[PDB]
Formats: structure tokens, C-alpha cells, sequence
């Protein structure tokens, strides 16, 4: 998962 | 007169904003998965009754002229006006692809004393973003 | 007479003040998935902050991150509705 | 399993960020006189989110100051409802 | 996909009413809130909250106030009520002798810091100016 | 009217  | 009236000859407006890259002054890392997003929300828009319109890659400058311009034109026969934004962010901030705008400034563009026909119309405004670095643990 | 200039607008946030938002590269964003999932199915029959309490319940209890480095393992996210609305908002009629 | 630790909040401010709220010393603040008039007559059968968009409308639509400062004269107001519940909120049953 | 609402008490209800600020401080007395208060004492309990009314409250008073809240057992409660009446700048409140941040107030009732409110909704009504600017309205 |  990746972050905004 | 608990509802908002819907009866206009078109739904409205909606501006999806889908940032994917930055340039790298930013900091900012690519957002994969962005597209699959802005594919999503723009045929669940559409489906909703919306004229729906996707920007991609987009500056401060052309956020910012790009808002202005569509709360300059004739909403007089829209029930409502919606925009959708796809991108980083910080507290209070979104990003363009070359720095920070705040969202106040985004949105004051469709106050009802600078945007008088969407007056009594709901604005909405969707936003997918950081809003800062905390994490939520979660609990049980 | 008048009307508030700051009247009429909503704010659906994909997470709280101060907080990280979840994007899966191959599924999209957490907010996103949620969002469409429901509006789908109730978007036309349910009212905007039933439809935005659903999304904030599906965001919270569906999605857990899952990550190689351990401080961004088994997150959560809470998304934040905003509303200045004065009236009641259904998609038809 | 788990549950984010921000989820189920909801904060009702009587006014917008960066703004002003009003109060008049006779009759007490704009916001509380048309939070508790509705609560008053639909606490118990209207969910939160109809109540306070009602509370919205009312503070909105009823209330326009007066002030012989006239920097302070007719000025209007619109609250500000933040939710991050879940599920829809009745008080009752 | 409503909040279960069947349990022995509504909840708990902290009304904070600050009429008073020490000339420090610079604000003025809050004329009308007293009224204010005794409206929403009366609404709430009509709705079944378990109201308490707290008057001139220091910062150190209000933090402690909700904190020992978070700290009681609400296991039997559907919910928790607290509302804040004072003034105010944006994301902070006044108690008689200075300003606390809203946010401190409010983690005390965090999932993982007030376990017997997990799931269940935390309202919080905050009557306070968030700023200094005026809505002139239109049309 | 006065402000809070």
C-alpha cells in the first residue's frame, strides 16, 4: 500500500 | 422543503482533477493506481446524471484557472455542482504537480457572492489526499 | 434575504486532519474503492450523508494496509465529512 | 478486526474555520437557540445529520446581526458539521 | 447501519459554559451564554443524557474534566455528549486563564484511550469563534 | 450582537  | 430541488434540466457539473505526476522538485512520488480511480469515479458520475470532465496532470495555476472559469459559467440550469480531487496533500493543502495550493482557495471560487448561480445549489467537493503523516494504528 | 457566502458546500475528505491517506497501486485509492462501491448500488435512492456514513463505515472496517516496512503494516483510515449543506440531498427526481 | 482510533466522532461547531460566531446577550448565541429548537421539536424522531443540516438551515436563513459598528452589521453565519461516525445516529429506541 | 442505542443510559453529558475570563486573557464577559446553557441542559435531558453543567472553567480544569470522562465506565452508555461554550480562535478553545487545543480535549475518547466507548458515537458542540472573519451573506 |  502507498501513501498520498 | 427538507430537500434540496432537483429539478433542473441537468444534474450539473463535475470536475475530476487527476494528479498522477509531480515534478520532482516536489518530492512527490508517482500515485499508481490514481487512473483506476479517476476511471471509476468518471463512469459513476456520469451514470449519476453529471457532465463529467477529467483533467489530468495539472499545475496550481491551471487548478486554480480551471475552477475559476467553470464557477464563471452559467449554472443556472444545474441542481448542483460537484469536483473531485485525486492527489497529495498536507493539512489544508493539495498539490499540483509543482507545489502546494490550499483548498480554501480552491473552493472560494464557488462562494455564493462569486458564483451567484450556484446560489442555494449544493457544491460539492470530493478529496483524496494526504492530510498530513499520522497513522492510525486502529484498535481491538 | 440573505444567504452565507461559506453556506452549501460539503467536504468529503478521505481521511481526518492530520492524518495519512491509503492508495493500492493495483486497486486505487481506499476513499475511491469505497466511494464508487456504494454510490453504485445507492446513489440514486439514499441521501449524500447516508451514502458518505456508509463510505466512512466500509473505509474503516474493510481495508487494512499491508506493507514490507513494518511502520506502514496493519494501518487504518477514517475518512471526514464536512457538511455546510442546509437541506436534504438526493441524486434524483 | 480492528477499528481506526479516530472513527465515531462528530463535531458540531457553530461556525465555519477562520470565522466568527455570534451570540446575542439577551437571547444567547445564533447556534445554540437553533440547535435546541430543533432538538426540541424533532430530537427523537429525525437522524443527527437531518437535525444538524436543519440546525444549518436555521442559523443560515433566521439570523442576520445588527451592530452600530457597522463593520459588525449585517453579517450572516452558516455552522459547521464534522462527522466521522459510521452508522446513522437516532436517540431513541 | 444504525448505532445500537439499547443500553441502560443514553450517556454521559459535559456542558462546559464559560462566561468569565481573567483580564489576562483580554476577552469579555459572554452575556447570554447562561441562557444558552440552561436551553441545552434541558434539551439534553430531555434526550436522556446525563447532564453536568461546569462553569468558568480554567484549561487545566476542561483538560481534566474530559479526561477523567474518557476514564469513567461507559460500558452501559450508548454514547457521549460534550459541548463547549466560550470563545475561541480556529482549532482552540478559551478556558477562564488562556487557550487549549480543541484536538487534546477531544483524544481522551479515542478508540484505543476510552475502550468502554469504542463503536459508539462521541459528539462534541463547540459554540466558540474559529476566526476573525465575517460572512457578509448575498442577495 | 456581539462575538465570540
Amino acid at each position: 500500500v502507498e501513501i498520498d | 422543503t427538507y430537500q434540496y430541488n432537483m429539478n433542473f434540466e441537468k444534474l450539473g457539473k463535475c470536475i475530476i482533477i487527476n494528479n498522477k505526476n509531480f515534478d520532482k522538485v516536489t518530492g512527490m512520488g508517482v500515485r499508481n493506481g490514481t487512473d483506476k480511480d479517476a476511471e471509476a469515479l468518471f463512469k459513476c458520475f456520469r451514470s449519476l446524471g453529471f457532465d463529467v470532465i477529467v483533467y489530468n496532470d495539472c499545475s496550481c495555476a491551471k487548478m486554480q484557472d480551471l475552477l475559476k472559469k467553470a464557477s464563471e459559467e452559467d449554472h443556472t440550469n444545474a441542481a448542483c455542482f460537484a469536483c473531485i480531487l485525486l492527489s497529495h496533500g498536507e493539512e489544508n493543502v493539495i498539490y499540483g504537480k509543482d507545489g502546494v495550493t490550499p483548498i480554501k482557495d480552491l473552493t472560494a471560487h464557488f462562494r455564493g457572492d462569486r458564483c451567484k448561480t450556484l446560489l442555494e445549489k449544493p457544491k460539492l467537493f470530493f478529496i483524496q489526499a494526504c492530510r498530513g503523516t499520522e497513522l492510525d494504528d486502529g484498535i481491538q | 434575504y440573505k444567504i452565507p457566502v461559506e453556506a452549501d458546500f460539503l467536504f468529503a475528505y478521505s481521511t481526518v486532519p492530520g492524518y495519512v491517506s491509503m492508495r493500492s497501486p493495483g486497486r486505487g485509492s481506499w476513499f475511491v474503492q469505497a466511494l464508487c462501491s456504494i454510490l453504485e448500488e445507492h446513489g440514486k435512492d439514499l441521501e449524500i450523508m447516508q451514502i458518505l456514513t456508509r463510505v466512512n463505515d466500509r473505509v474503516a472496517r474493510h481495508f487494512e494496509s499491508c506493507s514490507d516496512d513494518p511502520h506502514f503494516h496493519e494501518k487504518k483510515q477514517i475518512p471526514c465529512v464536512v457538511s455546510m449543506l442546509t437541506k436534504e440531498l438526493y441524486f434524483s427526481q
